[PDB]
């Protein structure tokens, strides 16, 4: 509702106060905080790439690169 | 998460187990102080030969 006051202050021949145009920025970053975090996911492990000694139960050889 | 294998002991062991390996060392029985030269012998063929 901040954002929306500033899309529509337009119409009202209205330039939007400065508190506003600054809560809605920082409102707006909010919004997509935790989905921003959410979307950020490590890729697997490439096409390649040895499967390692050390991990056994082989599995698939190498690196799944798709599981 | 990977586990790569890069050790460097076995190179080591290798070694002292291809230097122990080429000095064999057995057992040997010498007779004694008091006895008669030909006592190892008789036993020495038998160790040798089991």
């Amino acid at each position: 509702f901040h954002n929306l006051a500033c899309r529509i202050a337009p119409d009202y021949a209205l330039e939007a106060t400065a508190k506003i145009i600054a809560t809605a920025k920082y409102g707006k970053e909010l919004l997509y905080k935790q989905t921003a975090i959410s979307r950020a996911k490590r890729a697997p492990y490439p096409s390649r790439m040895p499967t390692g000694s050390g991990n056994s139960f082989p599995n698939l050889n190498e690196w799944h690169y798709f599981p | 998460q990977y586990r790569g294998q890069f050790d460097v002991v076995r190179p080591v062991v290798r070694k002292l187990v291809s230097e122990m390996r080429q000095n064999p060392i057995d057992v040997l029985y010498r007779p004694k102080d008091g006895a008669r030269p030909d006592a190892a012998d008789v036993l020495m063929g038998m160790y040798r030969t089991d």
